[PDB]
RNA sequence: ACGGGGAAUCAGGGUUCGAUUCCGGAGAGGGAGCCUGAGAAACGGCUACCACAUCCAAGGAAGGCAGCAGGCGCGCAAAUUACCCACUCCCGACCCGGGGAGGUAGUGACGAAAAAUAACAAUACAGGACUCUUUCGAGGCCCUGUAAUUGGAAUGAGUCCACUUUAAAUCCUUUAACGAGGAUCCAUUGGAGGGCAAGUCUGGUGCCAGCAGCCGCGGUAAUUCCAGCUCCAAUAGCGUAUAUUAAAGUUGCUGCAGUUAAAAAGCUCGUAGUUGGAUCU
């Protein structure tokens, strides 16, 4: 699983939240 | 009308937003390094350390001559002192704004008795020093949060009836003599 | 603009004073005619007897019946529509008995899908809606 | 150990013919001295008899280390059933309270507040 | 709008009964567990700075 | 009309400053005016000026070293005491560091360190840094 | 709407609250009128009416808990018909009598303070390695770790004894006996899409049941319902309803706005009101 391309394709799903945090998370991990 | 006083106040402060993760982080890792046992008691060291804070914030707008500047502030420097969470090499009102949470809770008696070495961990300072084995001068002290002054530092022995330091076994090494 | 004199004090206090009263949450909560309306009169909850059961059909984008039930209130016979929280918890309320009622925490608003009802049933027949739920307390038979 | 008085607030009072201190009882591994034990020790101390020497007010400290208490030494035994309180008398069976309740006294004054004369007498 | 049914999802849920779990600390202990998982040891992260409750 | 002419002149040395002009014309002037421009003048914020002499209201130049960040006037004329001096310095001025809220006190038109040494309150005139 | 001292909140400015133990006032079911007295328009004094209510042999008599307990009713909403004058004081002719004032206990998660629910070690293993080496490895050279592993130590919750406490053991403290391995002597309350900390894991339901403060989830992979596991937040506490404070510079004195977002009167005059030019050593 990879938030980076997640967020590319769900942001406008029900799951944009989620993958928000995830790819937020990897970011900027602490 | 009752003889009694209704004279309290809370000693803590619940932080404004309750799922800061930076805040989370910080204050588990004071819960981690002194051993406490909840929020409540690092959110009361910083109750104490802000009202100190407060005190000398309102002492540093008065002139530098003014008696109750003078008074007040030589008063609340020799309190800081005399617990050791200031130097008395930097006795100004302005390095009071300097001090940390961590200098207070180094001056706890969890944490002194597990710098003194009578304990292996401050988790086992904290179980030992609420098990009535040590004493500050001539007086047991059950209170992990008691806050130990320069002057009675050099006291803190291993009490005079605990088995570690006083001379009778428990009820475990009791029992087990007992069984042979 | 506005009167910046040393002796404007009781223009100043004035305005405001006639001012705060186009503001919405002052006048509702100093004007009286809200507490009169209100139908538990300033009482945080309120008891009452179920006269029925009712289905609310929710809002336009959910589709869904609500439980609620119609419930008239011990201290001033006002008849109100009380939201059942659970599901399954409208099982536990039978007709005419006694339910405590709260409000549903937006301050006399309708909250969420249920369209004019403003209350949830936190008691019945004693025991709380919650007690009944986990099955920590059955309904006295 | 064995159990030390010290008597730290000495005072000579002749308004109530007595001498009233404070008493501190060392009794590291021991129970609370009883009262008895530490008025035979002042009597000692103090070269009297211990039947004019009424302690109270005895609280152990935390830990476990010594008790402090309040103590009198009376210059005789009618200038102390003179100046005393009588329960500290009645814990030298010295003095004997009344046995009635305060609701039968209560209600016995109120029942003879209903008649007049010699008849009160004659109610209980 | 009937109410016939209004227990019916959790009527019809498949009770499963609890496991026997062993009992969690409480207090000091638990904070010093917390404190030992998350600031002490790095052990089950993958570099990848996922959550504690990930199950990807 | 033309009330509180101390805030037109703090207002056009304001807008000359902003503007980077080197030279600001005041009119017109009054005792208020001369000493709040010599209260300015000695913690050195606009320098030298002139007062000219018409026969009805004297006309001032001042230079303008640029310097001043901002000069204004509080109106109404607020009495201050000594205790709410602190209260003052807060809401007006930008640092303790630098700048200064001007009185007119018993003992003259001062800055607001001046009248804590002479411990005196008075009225706020205006302020400048 | 009893007033104030004051309380909550608050950068500064403020906003709400104050029946409530201290001071002042007022009342003793509603009114009214009085006796005695230094002092009362007194009600644990009287007289009458009004309302309510009691005993009656129906001729009469007798009432006043907004004192302390207690009962009914009301309601979302509040404790024992307990012990004592030992303390604090008050009253009396009085060193002695009395005091539901007051004290002491009982109920008490209003609230506030301290503070348990484990500590250590040997033993897999995990990783680093402010330690040694041609990757290698020795990692007891430090620190973790559902390991129901094993090992001895520590101790109080509890039961109990003698003191001490106290007017009377009515707790706390003190001593002693017993008292921990699942230390079963078993911590819960809310949550896990975002706001907001923490699972698009599995099973069930299928716009139903329900969740959801708000946006929203659910019409067959439901990150949101019902559950299992796991996780996190606070923790002997946590959730909810309501009032209120900050947030709210969304009441703006500090400190808001008015072309088009809500908004400058159709226009001018004009009395109170507000403000009012330089100048006198």
């Amino acid at each position: 699983t990879d938030p980076f391309e997640d967020f590319e394709f769900n942001c406008n799903t029900k799951y944009s939240g989620g993958v928000t945090r995830n790819l937020m998370r990897e970011l900027n991990g602490g | 009308p009752v003889a009694r006083s209704w004279v309290c106040r809370k000693t803590y402060v619940t932080p404004r937003r309750p799922f800061e993760k930076s805040r989370l982080d910080q204050e588990l890792k004071l819960i981690g390094e002194y051993g406490l046992r909840n929020k409540r008691e690092v959110w009361r060291v910083k109750f104490t350390l802000a009202k100190i804070r407060k005190a000398a914030r309102e002492l540093l707008t008065l002139d530098e001559k003014d008696p109750r500047r003078l008074f007040e502030g030589n008063a609340l420097l020799r309190r800081l002192v005399r617990i050791g969470v200031l130097d008395e090499g930097k006795m100004k009102l302005d390095y009071i704004l300097g001090l940390k949470i961590e200098d207070f809770l180094e001056r706890r008696l969890q944490t002194q008795v597990f710098k003194l070495g009578l304990a292996k961990s401050i988790h086992h300072a904290r179980v030992l020093i609420r098990q009535r084995h040590i004493r500050v001068r001539k007086q047991v002290v059950n209170i992990p949060s008691f806050i130990v002054r320069l002057d009675s530092q050099k006291h803190i022995d291993f009490s005079l009836r605990s088995p570690y330091g006083g001379g009778r076994p428990g009820r475990v090494k009791r029992k087990n003599a007992k069984k042979g | 603009g506005k009167c910046r004199g040393l002796r404007t004090a009781r223009k100043l206090r004035s305005h405001r004073r006639d001012q705060k009263w186009h503001d919405k949450q002052y006048k509702k909560a100093h004007l009286g005619t809200a507490l009169k309306a209100n139908p538990f009169g300033g009482a945080s909850h309120a008891k009452g007897i179920v006269l029925e059961k009712v289905g609310v059909e929710a809002k336009q984008p959910n589709s869904a019946i609500r439980k609620c039930v119609r419930v008239q209130l011990i201290k001033n016979g006002k008849k109100i529509t009380a939201f059942v929280p659970n599901d399954g918890c409208l099982n536990f309320i039978e007709e005419n008995d006694e339910v405590l009622v709260a409000g549903f925490g937006r301050k006399g608003h309708a909250v969420g899908d249920i369209p004019g009802v403003r209350f949830k049933v936190v008691k019945v027949a004693n025991v709380s809606l919650l007690a009944l739920y986990k099955g920590k307390k059955e309904r006295p038979r | 150990d064995t159990v030390t008085i010290r008597t730290r607030k000495f005072m000579t009072n002749r308004l109530l013919q007595r001498k009233q201190m404070v008493i501190d009882v060392l009794h590291p591994g021991k129970a609370t001295v009883p009262k008895t034990e530490i008025r035979e020790k002042l009597a000692k101390m103090y070269k009297t008899t211990p039947d004019v020497i009424f302690v109270f007010g005895f609280r152990t400290h935390f830990g476990g280390g010594k008790t402090t208490g309040f103590g009198m030494i009376y210059d005789s035994l009618d200038y102390a059933k003179k100046n005393e309180p009588k329960h500290r008398l009645a814990r030298h069976g010295l003095y004997e309270k009344k046995k009635t309740s305060r609701k039968q006294r209560k209600e016995r004054k109120n029942r003879m507040k209903k008649v007049r004369g010699t008849a009160k007498a004659n109610v209980g | 709008g009937s109410l016939a049914r209004a227990g019916k999802v959790r009527g019809q849920t498949p009770k499963v009964a609890k496991q026997e779990k062993k009992k969690k600390k409480t207090g000091r202990a638990k904070r010093r567990m917390q404190y030992n998982r998350r600031f002490v040891n790095v052990v089950p992260t993958f570099g990848k700075k996922k959550g504690p409750n990930a199950n990807s | 009309v033309r009330m509180n002419v101390l805030a037109d002149a703090l207002k056009s040395i304001n807008n000359a400053e902003k503007r980077g002009k080197r030279q600001v014309l005041i009119r017109p002037c009054s005792k208020v005016i001369v000493r709040f421009l010599t209260v300015m003048m000695k913690h050195g914020y606009i320098g030298e000026f002139e007062i000219i002499d018409d026969h009805r209201a004297g006309k001032i130049v001042v230079n303008l070293t640029g310097r001043l960040n901002k000069c204004g006037v509080i109106s109404p004329r607020f009495d201050v005491q000594l205790k709410d001096l602190e209260k003052w310095q807060n809401n007006l001025l930008p640092s303790r560091q630098f700048g200064f809220i001007v009185l007119t006190t018993s003992a003259g038109i001062m800055d607001h360190e001046e009248a804590r040494r002479k411990h005196t309150g008075g009225k706020i005139l205006g302020f400048f840094f």
